[PDB]
């Protein structure tokens, strides 16, 4: 099952639960500059693709 | 559980930033002429016989 | 003492009531303009007087984002609006004074 | 006095059907990003 | 990551993206970008009208009639040029109010250099206005300049100085043309060290406490409210430009100027009537003048003259009433400034004109310090 | 110079060759609805007219 | 506000005071060069001329 994987294969594993999808996120500590989550909600895709 | 026309619009035109520009710049080519042409059509009908346009074919000759 | 500074207290109630900073759950200490007297006297504050200041602020202005208010039962009370900061803001203002004082010997 | 009479009439009636769409879906634009700070909870658990 | 790093994109930065910002500023804090839109509007339209205007009184009149019939859609240029500047004022109006209402003026630099950015814009519209050339353009400049002669001792040499001649005329309307060009550059370098003075602090807000326990990221959050804002700005200025562009000027600027009789009733543009109303209050030369220039540069001491122990007025309903009792008395100023020196409007313009440096000098002061009482400190 | 030609970087070209080619046709479609390009709009058959 | 009014402050109003009556007769001096005010420049006896 390993030796199936290309770059092919994770581009398209991992485009299909990361790119443009919403995450769950989780702060404790001096988190004032954690960004808003609109800006990590933005940060999971690229303008340029 | 056929996905709805938004989620098969998603998965192919919007995904990808480059084919959501594709599709607003063909957008805006086809908006723009079914626009123009459905306003003019309103602005003439309520001025129906008013402007030139209309009165274009007394004076041909 | 008498009925005549009582209904003073009524008016005083009511402008405080009027006010409306206690319909964001605020206090009037809550609200007084920063200064550097001022901010000195935040500075000063114990840890659980400085932590439940910055609470109540940061409450008002998430209800003053949406242009809400608490339930009446959740407003401050003009009996209960406990003025913790004017203790610590008149000893800076004492200090303050007496370096003045001293500046035109 | 006024030659651009009819033309700045038809002009208008594009630009109030333009924003009569624009408007609503740049508040949409809006209210959407704003919905995260909106229906945010806030909680204070001070120690004891 | 290069947006923090690279040395142009950073002042970018720490302007409209990263910038931290108060998470409640309400829809009066719109009208700062919105200012700055109304400048870039003025720039364009402003530039592309000189590219047909001709600054000399034989034909001055004639190549604005030449941009509205024969330039290729000059006509909407010129009136988005002409109700833009009204747009502007409208703003100007707006951004001050919010922080008088709000207290912001507490930020010093940044107010008293404000109250520099609202005098070189009537200075620009001014001159703007003189350039077409017609009745109102002629004799609302001779009217304004006359307010020099007053000065005593010096007086009629700056008017003569000024005007080139011993009257305006095409000596007056060229320079004011090139003043009228490069005026708005200069507000532009002003309003950037607005905002660096700004930025040193942060914005206010509704409350008048400090923010800093609740800051949200400019971007996306107020990068779309200053859009949704503009938009309803460019609906604003299009109702005007598309279905009423003559509403807001006077009929008499459509006859070529004539150095020779004037007008029966002389009118400025709305947003100098409130003013214009203070100067005609008294009946001397020098008072009137020194009543008019007070009656702007009141604002450079609103400062020195808060009382009260908070900020803003969100908490203050006896400094609100003070507040709406001076919109209403300018409101009578603008109108009776539209009005001949004629009985009543005589009298009430000179109530009227009390009542503003009365709220501004005395009641609003004292209205503070009894409001303090009323919450024993 | 020559840094970049090797076999993660034909891989990389060869990754993001799909991408750019789109951003040729947003860009090229731009050009021709922007300026009003009427030799290439003629074939297509909807926007035909005034 | 009258913090300034004290035995500190009057004695630095007059170690300062010399100082600002020069310089406004810098100023002042400065004006009538400046502008060629022959109201005050008639008395001087030798700029007398033209
Ligand atoms: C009009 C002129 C247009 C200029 C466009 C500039 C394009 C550009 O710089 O490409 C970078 C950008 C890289 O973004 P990315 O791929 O998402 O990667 C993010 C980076 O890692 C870095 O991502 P990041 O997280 O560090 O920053 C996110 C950034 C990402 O967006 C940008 O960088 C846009 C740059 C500003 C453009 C200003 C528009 C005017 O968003 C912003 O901060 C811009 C907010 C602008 C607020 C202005 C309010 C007024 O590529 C593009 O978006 C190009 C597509 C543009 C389509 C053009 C239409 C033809
Ligand atoms: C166009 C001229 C409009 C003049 C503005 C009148 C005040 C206003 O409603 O501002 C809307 C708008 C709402 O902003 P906001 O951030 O939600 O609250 C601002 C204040 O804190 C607002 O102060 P507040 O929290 O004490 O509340 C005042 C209240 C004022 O509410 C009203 O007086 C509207 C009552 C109309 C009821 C429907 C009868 C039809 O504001 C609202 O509830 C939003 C207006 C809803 C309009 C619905 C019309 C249907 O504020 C502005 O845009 C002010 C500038 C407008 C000048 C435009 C002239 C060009
Ligand atoms: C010169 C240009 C001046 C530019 C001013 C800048 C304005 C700005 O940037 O902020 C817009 C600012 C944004 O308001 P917001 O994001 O909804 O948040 C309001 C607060 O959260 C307040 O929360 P809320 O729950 O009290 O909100 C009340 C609700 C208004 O509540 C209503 O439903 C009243 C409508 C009565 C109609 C009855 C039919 C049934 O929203 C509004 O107050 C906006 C009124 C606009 C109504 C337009 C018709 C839709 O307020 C507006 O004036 C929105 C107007 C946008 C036009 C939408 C047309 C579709
Ligand atoms: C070098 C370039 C400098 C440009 C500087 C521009 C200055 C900004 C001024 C903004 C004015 C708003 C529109 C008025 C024109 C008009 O009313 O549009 C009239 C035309 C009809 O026209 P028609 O029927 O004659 O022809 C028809 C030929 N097919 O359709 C419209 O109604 C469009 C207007 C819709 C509503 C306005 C929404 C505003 C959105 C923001 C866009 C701003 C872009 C800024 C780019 C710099
Ligand atoms: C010098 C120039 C003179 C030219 C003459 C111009 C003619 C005047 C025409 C009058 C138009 C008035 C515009 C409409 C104002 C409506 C305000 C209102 O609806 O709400 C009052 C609001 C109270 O809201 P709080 O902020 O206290 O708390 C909210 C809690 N939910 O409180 C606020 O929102 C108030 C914020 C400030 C309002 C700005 C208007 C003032 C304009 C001129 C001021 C110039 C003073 C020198
Ligand atoms: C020589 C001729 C060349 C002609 C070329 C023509 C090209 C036309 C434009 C096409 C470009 C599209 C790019 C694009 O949409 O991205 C920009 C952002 C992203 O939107 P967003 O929904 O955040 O993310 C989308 C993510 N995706 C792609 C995975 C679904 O999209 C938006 O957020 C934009 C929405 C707001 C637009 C308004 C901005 C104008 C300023 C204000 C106007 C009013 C007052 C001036
Ligand atoms: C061409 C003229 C001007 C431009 C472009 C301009 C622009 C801006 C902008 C963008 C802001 C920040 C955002 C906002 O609060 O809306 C601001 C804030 C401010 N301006 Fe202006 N302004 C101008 C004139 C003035 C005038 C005439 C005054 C006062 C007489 C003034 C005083 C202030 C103050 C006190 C603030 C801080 C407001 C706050 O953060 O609460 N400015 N200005
Ligand atoms: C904040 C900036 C500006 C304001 C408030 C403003 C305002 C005005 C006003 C009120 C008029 C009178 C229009 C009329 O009565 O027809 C005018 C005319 C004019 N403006 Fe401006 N202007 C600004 C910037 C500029 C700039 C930057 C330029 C040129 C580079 C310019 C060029 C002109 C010309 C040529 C006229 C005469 C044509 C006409 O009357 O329409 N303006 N301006
Ligand atoms: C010609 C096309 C110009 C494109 C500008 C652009 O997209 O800027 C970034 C944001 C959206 O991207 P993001 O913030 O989600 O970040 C995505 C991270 N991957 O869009 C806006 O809100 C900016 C408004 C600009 C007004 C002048
Ligand atoms: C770089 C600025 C381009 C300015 C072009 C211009 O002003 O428009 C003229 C033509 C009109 O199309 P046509 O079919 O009439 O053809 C008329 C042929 N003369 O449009 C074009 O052909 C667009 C070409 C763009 C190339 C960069
Ligand atoms: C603020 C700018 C001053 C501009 C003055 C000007 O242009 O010069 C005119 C007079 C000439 O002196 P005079 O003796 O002819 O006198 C002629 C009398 N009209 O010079 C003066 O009187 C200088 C006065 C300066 C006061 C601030
Ligand atoms: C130069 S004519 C003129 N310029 C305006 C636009 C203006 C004046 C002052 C400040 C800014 C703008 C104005 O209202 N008038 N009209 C007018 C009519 C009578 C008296 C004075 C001016
Ligand atoms: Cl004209």
């Amino acid at each position: 099952r390993i030796a199936e994987v290309d770059a092919r294969v994770v581009r398209e594993v991992c485009s299909k639960y990361f790119y443009d999808q919403c995450p769950a996120v989780a702060g404790f500590g001096p988190i004032e500059q954690l960004p808003d989550y609109n800006r990590i909600r933005s940060g999971m895709f690229w303008l340029r693709f | 559980v056929a996905p709805t026309l938004t989620a098969r619009l998603y998965s192919l035109l919007f995904r990808r930033t480059s084919t959501f520009a594709l599709t607003i710049v063909v957008g805006a080519l086809f908006f723009e002429r079914a626009f123009d042409q459905g306003a003019d059509a309103i602005y003439e009908h309520i001025n129906e016989g008013k402007l030139w346009k209309h009165i274009k074919h007394k004076y041909e000759n | 003492v008498s009925a005549s500074s009582r209904w003073l207290e009524g008016i005083r109630k009511w402008y405080y009531n009027a006010a409306g900073f206690n319909k964001l759950g605020l206090m009037r200490d809550d609200t007084i303009h920063e200064n550097d007297d001022v901010k000195e006297a935040i500075r000063r504050l114990p840890e659980n007087l400085y932590n439940d200041r910055v609470f109540r602020i940061k409450r008002a202005l998430d209800l003053s984002m949406r242009q809400q208010i608490l339930p009446k039962e959740q407003w401050t009370k003009y009996e209960e609006d406990k003025s913790y900061l004017e203790p610590y803001l008149k000893e800076v203002i004492r200090e303050r004074k007496e370096r003045e004082e001293w500046a035109k010997k | 006095a006024e030659p651009e009479h009819d033309h700045r009439k038809r002009m208008g009636l594009k630009m109030l059907l333009m924003m009569g769409l624009l408007l609503p879906l740049v508040y949409a634009m809006k209210r959407h990003k704003w919905s995260v700070l909106k229906s945010r909870k806030l909680a204070y658990r001070p120690p004891k | 990551n290069i947006r923090k790093s690279h040395p142009l994109m950073k002042i970018v930065n720490n302007a409209f993206i990263d910038l931290p910002a108060p998470s409640n500023i309400s829809s009066w804090w719109n009208f700062g970008s919105l200012l700055g839109i109304c400048l870039i509007l003025q720039i364009l339209t402003g530039l592309f009208l000189a590219m047909h205007y001709t600054s000399d009184t034989t034909t001055a009149f004639s190549s604005v009639t030449h941009i509205c019939r024969d330039v290729n859609y000059g006509w909407i240029i010129r009136y988005m040029h002409a109700n833009g500047a009204s747009m502007f004022f409208i703003c100007l109006y707006m951004h001050v109010g919010r922080g008088l209402y709000y207290g912001s003026y507490t930020f010093l630099e940044t107010w008293n250099i404000g109250v520099i950015l609202l005098l070189t814009v009537m200075a620009t519209a001014f001159m703007g206005y003189v350039l077409p050339w017609g009745q109102m353009s002629f004799w609302g400049a001779t009217v304004i300049t006359n307010l020099l002669s007053a000065i005593p001792y010096i007086g009629t040499n700056l008017v003569e100085w000024i005007w080139g001649g011993f009257s305006v005329d095409k000596a007056t309307l060229t320079r004011f043309f090139a003043f009228h060009f490069i005026l708005p550059f200069i507000i532009m370098a002003i309003a950037m060290v607005h905002l660096l003075f700004l930025h040193e602090t942060g914005s206010n807000n509704p409350t008048g406490i400090s923010s800093d326990v609740d800051k949200i990221p400019f971007h996306p959050y107020y990068t779309i409210k200053d859009i949704l804002g503009a938009l309803l700005l460019i609906l604003a200025l299009m109702l005007l430009v598309l279905f009423a562009p003559d509403l807001l000027g006077d009929p008499d600027n459509y006859t070529p100027a004539n150095p020779l009789n004037t007008p029966p009733h002389i009118k400025p543009e709305w947003y100098f009537l409130f003013a214009y109303a203070i100067l005609r209050s008294i009946p001397n030369k020098l008072g009137g003048v020194l009543a008019l220039a007070f009656s702007i540069l009141i604002l450079a001491l609103i400062p020195l003259l808060h009382t009260s122990k908070q900020r803003s007025m969100m908490f203050r309903p006896l400094s609100q009433c003070l507040f709406w009792a001076l919109v209403a008395d300018l409101l009578t100023l603008t109108w009776i400034g539209g009005q001949p020196v004629e009985h009543p409007y005589i009298t009430i313009g000179q109530l009227a004109s009390v009542l503003y440096f009365l709220l501004i000098l005395v009641l609003m002061p004292t209205a503070g310090t009894i409001e303090n009482k009323l919450l024993k400190w | 110079l020559t840094r970049f030609l090797g076999p993660r970087y034909r891989q990389l070209a060869r990754n993001w060759v799909p991408t750019a080619s789109l951003w040729g046709a947003v860009g090229a479609v731009g050009l021709v609805w922007a300026t009003d390009w009427r030799l290439i709009l003629d074939w297509v058959p909807y926007i035909n007219g005034k």
